[PDB]
């Protein structure tokens, strides 16, 4: 069989946090929205990002299948998706036989 | 935020279209399309009739109308009918996350001829003043619509301190009346050659004084 | 969907007191609410916002510091915290529910955090309304000043004439004139509360110029509270 990839991304838009007292570039505070209810309902919620124009970040989380060919693999995914709660706009890369399902980049 | 611009009194004949502004600045009227309108009847809470500047709540006609040009917002009532007659305030959400009230109109379904009022502006009595206190009293009447715009001065000085004003309310006549009244020390009543009460209604300004000599 | 404030009444200026309101028939932990006062015979004042879950508040700057928004969800409650008090803040104060809702896009309705609704900036329930005195008078009976009719207040071949009663607590004062012998004419003002924390109204007649020099005209005032009647006398001053 073959390995396919598929990356799942989420899309957030980070401003200044507030650790202590106040502001600081240092420490970002970053919301996206998440899939509470499939193709229904989604809500904010929110990451911190600290590294030591628009701020965005776009978290990913990616995994494998084998299968004997990429439909195969599409539906995998695809099931995959929908029973974690990712929805979003699709690409498959066949050279690098690499599926991606992104979610908000209208942000971007 | 300062207070919304709104005329203190618009009228109109049944069938009339009415129009009333509401102005405020490209921080809350001119800077979203948060614009909102309450009507309101003696002894109730307020009630919209548009938000989002045109738009209609289920249950209110299509009679009312609501638009926006720059920072002014404008509702506006076609067909008129005895039950619109009432105060409407403008609403506005700010660039802080507030929200702020326009000062209110009067809206007046006109019912009977126009009248221009009468004013009596009365000095301190002597019993009051030997009370050590001195009240000046500006008595309003006959007048309609319901709505005046009532301003101080001693000599040619604008007084806002020491001043209360009661809302127009009916006579036995079915015309309005109102009063004024601006508080002082009896030094203070000394202190000029002349007080008046300036009362405005209609655009019309009428115009009272006394003077502590006499 | 319904709003029912209380805790309201008469108070000292610079103490304090905490207005409540109950909320019911609509889900209390995804809306947002106001409180909107308004001072007898005057207009509409926005006072403060707080969102859903409590978490961000906005207060008017005239109110800052003295009133203070906050809520009970478990409780379905919201209140208003009201310290060192001014006679100014004498009103009647609402509870009232901002409008709300999803966020439409991409075939999906977006929700705030924890799933509380966006706020649709308008306001679409308003409870009854509780009311504020602040003054630090105690039961007090209204002096009583002629309003003089002389030829400053006749014109057109009749006179106006009356009395002020200055400096009462509580409402209501009544007048009448002679008795009850003269009526027409007669149009009796709603009260004024003065910064003093004290009411005054005023009661005015117009008669015939002719008949100052021999008719008695004679205001009654009456204030139950502290079980005043007073007969105060108006007559014509010469110049
Ligand atoms: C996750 O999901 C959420 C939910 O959708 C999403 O939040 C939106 O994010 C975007 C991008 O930052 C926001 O878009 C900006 O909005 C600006 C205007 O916002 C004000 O006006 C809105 C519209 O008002 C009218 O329409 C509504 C609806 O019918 C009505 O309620 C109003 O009364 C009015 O009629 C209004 O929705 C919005 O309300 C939010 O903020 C208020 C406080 O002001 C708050 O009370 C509400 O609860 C609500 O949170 C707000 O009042 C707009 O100016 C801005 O434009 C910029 O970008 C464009 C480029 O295209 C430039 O043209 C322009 O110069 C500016 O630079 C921008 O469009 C949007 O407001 C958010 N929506 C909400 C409901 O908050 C997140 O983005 C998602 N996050 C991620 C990471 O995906
Ligand atoms: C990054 O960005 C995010 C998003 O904006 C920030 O997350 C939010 O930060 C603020 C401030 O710290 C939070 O507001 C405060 O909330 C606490 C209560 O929080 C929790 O713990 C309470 C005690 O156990 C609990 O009661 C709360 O429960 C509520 O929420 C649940 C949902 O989980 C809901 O069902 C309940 O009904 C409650 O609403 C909650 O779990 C609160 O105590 C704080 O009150 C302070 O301020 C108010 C005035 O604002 C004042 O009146 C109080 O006296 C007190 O001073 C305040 O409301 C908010 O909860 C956070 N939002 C989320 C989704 O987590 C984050 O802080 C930012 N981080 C950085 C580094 O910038």
């Amino acid at each position: 069989m073959t390995t396919f990839k598929l990356a799942a991304c989420v899309t957030l838009r980070c401003t200044n946090a507030t650790i202590n007292g106040s502001l600081t570039e240092e420490v970002k505070n970053c919301s996206f929205n998440i899939t509470t209810e499939l193709r229904d309902k989604k809500q904010k919620a929110y990451a911190l990002f600290y590294r030591p124009s628009e701020y965005i970040l776009i978290n990913c989380q990616t995994t494998t299948t084998e299968a004997v060919d990429a439909a195969t693999a599409a539906k995998v995914f695809k099931q995959y998706a929908n029973d974690n709660g990712i929805d979003g706009e699709w690409t498959y890369d066949d050279a690098t036989k690499t599926f991606t399902v992104t979610e908000g980049l209208e942000v971007l | 935020q300062s207070a919304l611009t709104q005329p203190a009194s618009v009228s109109g004949s049944p069938g009339q279209s009415i129009t009333i502004s509401c102005q405020g600045t490209s921080n809350d009227v001119g800077g979203y399309e948060s614009v909102s309108w309450y009507q309101q009847h003696p002894g109730k809470a307020p009630k919209v009739v548009i938000y989002d500047v045109s738009k209609r709540p289920s249950g209110v006609s299509n009679r009312f109308s609501g638009s926006k040009s720059g920072n002014t917002a404008s509702l506006t009532i076609s067909g008129l009918q005895a039950e619109d007659e009432g105060d409407y305030y403008c609403k506005s959400l700010t660039s802080t996350r507030r929200r702020v009230f326009g000062t209110g109109t009067k809206l007046t379904v006109l019912g009977q001829p126009k009248a221009a009022p009468s004013v009596t502006l009365f000095p301190p009595s002597s019993e009051e003043l030997q009370a050590n206190k001195a009240t000046l009293v500006c008595l309003i009447s006959d007048f309609y619509p319901g709505a005046v715009t009532v301003a101080w001065k001693a000599d040619s000085s604008p007084v806002k301190a020491g001043v209360e004003t009661t809302t127009p309310s009916k006579q036995s006549n079915n015309k309005y009346a109102a009063s004024s009244y601006l508080s002082l020390t009896p030094e203070q009543w000394k202190s000029h050659k002349s007080y008046s009460c300036q009362v405005t209604h209609e655009g019309s300004t009428v115009e009272k004084t006394v003077a502590p000599t006499e | 969907q319904r709003l029912v404030e209380s805790g309201g009444g008469v108070v000292q200026p610079g103490s304090s007191l905490r207005l409540s309101c109950a909320a019911s028939g609509f889900d209390f932990s995804r809306q947002g609410m106001h409180w909107v006062r308004q001072a007898p015979g005057q207009g509409l004042e926005w006072v403060a916002f707080i969102k859903y879950d409590g978490s961000e508040k906005y207060h008017a700057d005239s109110v800052w510091g003295r009133l203070s928004i906050s809520r009970d969800n478990s409780k379905d409650t919201l209140y208003l915290q009201m310290n060192s008090l001014r006679v100014e803040d004498t009103a009647t104060y609402f509870c009232v529910r901002e409008a709300g809702g999803p966020d439409y896009r991409n075939g999906y309705n977006y929700y705030d955090f924890y799933d509380g609704y966006y706020n649709y900036h308008y306001m679409d329930v308003w409870g009854k309304g509780t009311t504020v005195t602040v003054s630090s008078a105690s039961t007090k009976g209204p002096s009583v000043f002629p309003l003089a009719p002389s030829s400053k207040s006749t014109s057109g071949g009749t006179a106006a004439l009356g009395c002020l009663v200055k400096d009462y607590f509580p409402e209501p004062v009544t007048v009448s004139w002679n008795s009850g012998a003269l009526t027409s004419g007669v149009h009796t003002f709603p009260a004024v509360l003065q910064s003093s924390g004290l009411y005054s109204l005023s009661s005015v007649v117009t008669v015939p110029s002719s008949s100052l020099g021999t008719q008695t005209y004679i205001c009654n005032v009456n204030h139950k509270p502290s079980n005043t009647k007073v007969d105060k006398k108006v007559e014509p001053k010469s110049c």
